[PDB]
C-alpha cells in the first residue's frame, strides 16, 4: 500500500505535465474514492492533498480547487481533529493558490469551517487564519484579510500593521481623521478579542511608522510604566491610546471621565465604546448620544 | 501497467503470494500458473503451493496426491504443493484468527521435516468464506487501545503522576507492530484476484477487492480466464462464439475502466480444463507475456 | 482495637486523611477535630484541612473565614484551613476524576504560594456525591486491557512475531502503577467515616464502607457523635434522655458487632454545637483518649 | 435488479408477534384483580394479527413469485439466497427461470467445441438445480444469438415458457430470433 | 488494605491458639462477607483460605470445612478459572485435612467440580486429582483414589501401582488369577482414557515388582522393539500384555485373532473388550459370548 502509492503518484505527475489533465484528474478520484469507501481514509487524504498540489503547481485551478473540496469532504467524514499535521496539509494547498482563482473564498471558508467543527474556536485555528488572510490579501480582498489577521497570530497581527499602513499611504488627501480611521481599527478589534498584548505592539508599531513618515508634532508621556504618543496635531489618536489603558484598569469612573472630556469623539465611536463600557466596565445601560 | 504478472513472477522479495476468487472462476487453475511460473523465474528459491479447498483442487490439477505434508510437484524442484483442511461469533477477528494461525503452523511443520524453506508461499484461499477476515481486527481493537490510553490521562500527567509517558510510548509500539502485520510491506505480501468477464463475476470481484482494500492489503492484480477472443481464432465461424465474447467484450470494457491502474491480465479461453504439469506451464507462460490471438492461437488450440 | 484514633492521630507518614458521613451527622466537627488532633500531636508537620461543602462548614466550625487560598487557623502554625468549591455521563469515572484532578490543583496552588508543603491532607469530603467514583475506573478499565492484550496473541507467538512480549509486560506495568494510585498504600493512605447510633445513619454507613472497600480504599474508623451515655451524667433524671439512648444503645450494638475489628469511637453529646478552635480541641481530646461519661462528664457539661 | 424491495415482508408479522408476547404478560395474575381495577385484549390482537399475516400470506392461489437464473455458480448462489429470503416472507415461490442455457448436443449444425464445452458446464449445475429444487418449476429456456427485443420476438420465445423448448425441434425457432 | 488484612489474620490465628473458634470463625466470615459483597473476591479469597488453613492444622475440621465450601462459593462466583495458582490453594488445604473428616468426599467433590466447570477437562484437572486421590487414599476410600489416580498425573500412576500392590500383597491366599484381577485394571482403566504411556509404564512397573517377590516362571519375548514377560503360570498376564500392543496397532484382524485364541479369556472380559474393539478397531458388533 505504501509502495504502491507513491508509485502511481508519478504515473500521475506524468499525466499532469504531459497535458493529460483530465486522465489524471478523472483516474486519481476514482481510486480516492475506493480508499474512502474502505474507510481507509489517511491514504486518500495523502493522495488527494498530493493530486491537488501538482494540480496547483501546473496552474490548473480547475482540478486544484476541487480536490481540496474533496479533502475536505474527507476530512469531515474522517473526522479529522485540527492539529498541526491536519493545518499544515492545508497550509501547504493555500500557498499555491492562485490570488485570482474564482473559488479562492469558498476555498477558504471550507477549510476554515472544518477547524471550527474540529477545534475548540468558535472561528476557526489561529495558525490556519495566518495562512488564510495573506491569500485573500493577494486577491486584494482587504476586509476579509483583516478578520482573519485580527483572528490570527503574532505574524498576522504584523501583516495587519501594514495592509493599515499600506493602506493608509494609498490615501493621496491626508488629514487628521483619516490617522484615526486606520489607527481605530488595531485598538477597538483587539480590545474586543480582549488581547492587549497585540493592541500595544500594533500600536506602538504603527504610531512609529506614522511619526517617521509624516513627522507630526508630538511628545511621548510616560507615568508609571504607561506611555502616551501625545500628538499635537491628532487628537483622536490621543483619545484612542487613552481608551486602550482605560480598559486595561476596568475601572468605570476612569471611563466615564475620558468619554466626558472627548464628547465628540465619544459619538463618533458611539456603538464601539458601548460595547468596550459593557466588556470593561459592566455597564447595561446603553449609550447616550452627545449629538 | 503490463497486463502480466511478470514483475510479480520474477520477483525474489516477496514471500506471501494471494490468490482469490469466488465462482468457480479457475482460481484452482491460476494458482498453480502463478506458482509454476514463480518456480521457474526463480529456481534459486523455494515455493510453496497450499490449497484448503476440499475438492482437493490441486491433486487433480497436477495429476498427483498432495496431503497435509508438503511435497514437491514431480518434476519440480522448486516448487511444492499442500493441501490442507482449514477445519479439521461474540468476538471478531477470534474465529479467523484460529483458522490462519493453524494453516501456518502447517508451514513450519513442513520446512522442518524436509524441504527447510520456502521463500514465498502461494496462498489458494478457499471458495468460501472470508478467511482474510482477520486482517483487521489487530488493527481495530488496537485503536480502541489509543482511545482509551489516552483519555485515560485525565488532567495533567500532573496530578497522574503524583499519585502514582510509558502508556503513550508501548501503544504506539504495540500500534505500529500491529498495523505492520496486515500492512505486511506491499513489497513483500500482495493479493492476486481470479475473475471471469461476466456480471456475476464482476460484482464478485468489485467486492472481494473492497474487503481487501479495508484489510490495506495490496492488491493490483485481476485474472480473466475462459475469454473467447473469437475475432481472431484462425478457424472463425460459429455465432454461438462470436455472441458469446461479444458480451465477454462488454464487461471486459467495464473491467478496464473500472480497474485502470490494475494488472488485468486477460486469459484465453481453453477447450477442455486444463490438468498436468505440461499443460499448465504451457498455459502458464501467458502470465508472463501478454495472449496474442492472433498468433498464440495455436498453444491454445494444443491443449485441446 | 483501641476505640480511638489515636495510631492515626500519631501518624507522620499517612499523607492522605479522608472524612466522610452523609446525614447531617456532624462531618465538619469530626473533620476538624481529627485535622486539630494530628496538628498538635506532630507540630513538625503541616497540615491541610480542606473542604468542598457549599455551607462553609470550616469558617463557621473555627470562627474565621477561610476560601480557596489556604490559611492557617489563628492559633495554630501547623494547621490550615481550606474551602474549595469542586465545581466552579457517558464514561463512567471522568466525571470524578476532573472534580478530583482540579481540588489537587488548588493543593499544589497553595504550596507555592506560601505554606510551601503539606504532609498529610485531611479531606472533608462532600456531603453528597460519591466524589471517590472515580477510584474504581482505573483498574476497571485497565483489567479490560489486559484481557484486550493478552486475546489479541493469536496462536504464536511464533507467526505473530514473523510478521512484526513488549505488550505483556508493559501492560504489567501501566497496571501496577494505577493500582497503585488507588491502593495509595493503606499506611499512606485511610478513610474515616462519621456517623450516629440511628437507623439511617447505619443504612448510609453500611453502604459508604461498602462503596470505599470496592475501591479497596482502607476503611477502620467510625465516628459516631451525639451519643448521650444518660445513665452516668451526674444530673440524672430525664426521661426523654433516657429513652432517646436505650435506642441509640440498640444501634450502637449493631455498631460493635458488624463492625467487629473496625476503630468505632463513640463520641459524646454536647449541648449545643461545638465551634471555635477553644471548644473544638477540647472536643477532640475524647478522639485520643476514650471519653468516660462517668468522669469526663465535666468537659461535655463545660463545652455548654 | 438490486435492493431487497420485500424486507418488509416480514416487519409485519415480527413487531406483531411481539404484541402478542406484551399483551399476554401484560395479564398479571387474574383477570381476577385486572379487571377488578379496570379479554377484549386477546382478542382485538388475534385479529390484529391474522390480518396483518394476511398482508404477507396475501394468499398462495392470489400471489406468487418467479425467480430467474442461469446455470452458473454465482447465479445459483444468489437464487438459493433469494428464494430463502422470501420463504423467510412465507411468500409462495416454486418457479425458476433459467435462460442462456445451450442444449449444444441437438441443434441441428452440431461442431464447435466452444459451445459444447460451455453447456457441459451449464449441464453439471442444471443437475444441482434439479436435485435442489425438486418440486419446483425449473423452466428451462434456451439461448439465443443475439438479444430478444420487439413485441414479436418476445412472444415467440415466450411460448416456450407454457410448452417446454425441445432443442431437438424448437431449434427453428431459436435460430430465427436471429 | 493489604496491610490490613495482613494483620487482621494473627489476631485470628489467635484466637484460635487460646481456645476461642466460634469468635475467630463468625468475625472471619462476616468480614469475608463483606469483600465478597463489594466484589473484592480476591481479597475474600486469600482471608477465607488463611482462615481454613489455619483451622485444618488446629485440628479443627468443623470450622475449616466449611471455610472450604464458603471459598469454593466464590471460586464460582468470581468464576475463578483453573489454572496453578487456583489448583494451589485447594492443593494446600486438601494437604491439611484429616483422612477421616466426615465431609472430606464433599470437600473432594466440590473443588472438582469447580475445576471441570472452569477448565477443559471433562473431570476435572489432572494435578488436582494427583492431589485428591492421595487424600481419598488416607480414609481407606480405594475405589475412589483408584478412578482420582487414574485420571491424575504421572505420579498418580505411581501411586496407582502403590494402590493395586499394596492390595495384591494384602491378599493371603494368592492365585494365577488373583493377580490378574489387579494387574488387568492397569491395562484396562489407562487403554480406555488411551494413555499408552502410562499403561506401559505402570505395566512395567507391577510385572517387575511381581516378579521379584513370587518369583514366578518366565522368559522375556523381545521382537521388533517390543516385549512381552511370558509367565509360565499366569496366561492371564500374558493375554492382558498382548491386548496392549494390539490396540497399539488398531488392526482389526490382531484383535481377532488375539480373541479367539483366548476364548475363556474372551468372556471374562467381555465388555471389556467389546468397548476396546470399538476405540481402537471401529467394531459396531456387539460381543458375542463364547461361554
Ligand atoms: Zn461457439
Amino acid at each position: 500500500m505504501g509502495a504502491k502509492l507513491a508509485k502511481t503518484l508519478q504515473r500521475f505527475e506524468n499525466k499532469i505535465k504531459a497535458g493529460d489533465y483530465y486522465e489524471a484528474h478523472q483516474t486519481l478520484r476514482t481510486i480516492a474514492n475506493r480508499y474512502v469507501r474502505s474507510k481507509s481514509y489517511e491514504h486518500a487524504i495523502e493522495l488527494i492533498s498530493q493530486g491537488a498540489l501538482s494540480f496547483l503547481k501546473a496552474k490548473q485551478g480547475g482540478s486544484g480547487t476541487d480536490l481540496i473540496f474533496y479533502l475536505l469532504e474527507v476530512y469531515d467524514l474522517a473526522e479529522v481533529k485540527v492539529d498541526d499535521i491536519s493545518v499544515a496539509r492545508l497550509v501547504r494547498l493555500i500557498a499555491e493558490l492562485d490570488p485570482s482563482e474564482p473559488n479562492l473564498k469558498d476555498v477558504i471558508t471550507g477549510m476554515n469551517n472544518w477547524s471550527i467543527k474540529f477545534s475548540e474556536y468558535k472561528f476557526g485555528d489561529p495558525y490556519l487564519h495566518n495562512t488564510i488572510g495573506s491569500k485573500l490579501l493577494e486577491g486584494d480582498f482587504v476586509y476579509e484579510a483583516e478578520r482573519y489577521f485580527m483572528l490570527g497570530t503574532h505574524d498576522s497581527m504584523i501583516k495587519y500593521v501594514d495592509l493599515l499602513w499600506d493602506w493608509l499611504c494609498q490615501v493621496d488627501d491626508i488629514e487628521d481623521s483619516t490617522v484615526a480611521e486606520f489607527f481605530s481599527r488595531l485598538v477597538f478589534n483587539y480590545l474586543f478579542i480582549s488581547n492587549i498584548s497585540f493592541a500595544h505592539e500594533s500600536k506602538d508599531i504603527f504610531l512609529e511608522r506614522f511619526i517617521e513618515k509624516f513627522h507630526p508634532k508630538y511628545e511621548k508621556i510616560d507615568k508609571n510604566g504607561y506611555e502616551i504618543v501625545f500628538f499635537e496635531d491628532y487628537s483622536d489618536l490621543n483619545f484612542l491610546q487613552l481608551l486602550l489603558i482605560t480598559c486595561q484598569t476596568a475601572d468605570a469612573s476612569y471611563f466615564l471621565n475620558l468619554k466626558n472630556h472627548y464628547l465628540d469623539f465619544s459619538q463618533a465611536y458611539k456603538s464601539e465604546l458601548e460595547f468596550l463600557g459593557q466588556e470593561y466596565f459592566n455597564i447595561v445601560a446603553p449609550k447616550q448620544t452627545n449629538f | 501497467v503490463e497486463p502480466n504478472l511478470h514483475s510479480l513472477i520474477t520477483s525474489t522479495t516477496h514471500k506471501w503470494i494471494f490468490v482469490g476468487g469466488k465462482g468457480g472462476v479457475g482460481k484452482t487453475t491460476s494458482s498453480c500458473s502463478i506458482a509454476i511460473q514463480m518456480a521457474l523465474s526463480q529456481p534459486n528459491k523455494q515455493f510453496l503451493l497450499i490449497s484448503t479447498d476440499p475438492a482437493h483442487n490441486l491433486s487433480d490439477a497436477f495429476g498427483e496426491k498432495f496431503g497435509k505434508d508438503a511435497r514437491k510437484v514431480t518434476g519440480m524442484n522448486n516448487l511444492s504443493c499442500m493441501e490442507i483442511d482449514p477445519s479439521a461469533g461474540s468476538i471478531p477477528g477470534i474465529d479467523e484468527a484460529l483458522s490462519f494461525m493453524e494453516v501456518m503452523k502447517h508451514i513450519k511443520r513442513q520446512e522442518q521435516g524436509e524441504g527447510e524453506t520456502f521463500d514465498t508461499v502461494i496462498f489458494d484461499t478457499a471458495p468460501t468464506g472470508h478467511t482474510l477476515r482477520f486482517l483487521q481486527l489487530p488493527n481495530t481493537l488496537s485503536k480502541l487501545l489509543e482511545k482509551f490510553g489516552e483519555i485515560t490521562n485525565k488532567l495533567g500527567p500532573m496530578l497522574n503522576s503524583f499519585m502514582g509517558i510509558s502508556g503513550k510510548l508501548n501503544e504506539l509500539k504495540a500500534n505500529v507492530e500491529t498495523i505492520r502485520q496486515q500492512f505486511t510491506d506491499p513489497d513483500l505480501t500482495t493479493f492476486v484476484c481470479v475473475c471471469i468477464s461476466e456480471f456475476l463475476s464482476l460484482y464478485e470481484t468489485e467486492r472481494l477487492i473492497q474487503e481487501l482494500i479495508s484489510y490495506d492489503m495490496d492488491v493490483n492484480s485481476i485474472i480473466v480466464n475462459q475469454l473467447l477472443f473469437a475475432e481472431n481464432d484462425q478457424e472463425h465461424n460459429c455465432k454461438r462464439c462470436q455472441a458469446r465474447w461479444k458480451m465477454q467484450k462488454k464487461y471486459l470494457d467495464q473491467i478496464d475502466e473500472l480497474y485502470e491502474d490494475f494488472h488485468v491480465v486477460k486469459m484465453p479461453l481453453c477447450a477442455g480444463e486444463i490438468r498436468g504439469l505440461n499443460n499448465l506451464t504451457k498455459f502458464s507462460q501467458f502470465l508472463n507475456k501478454e495472449y496474442n490471438p492472433i498468433t498464440d492461437g495455436k498453444v491454445i488450440y494444443e491443449l485441446e
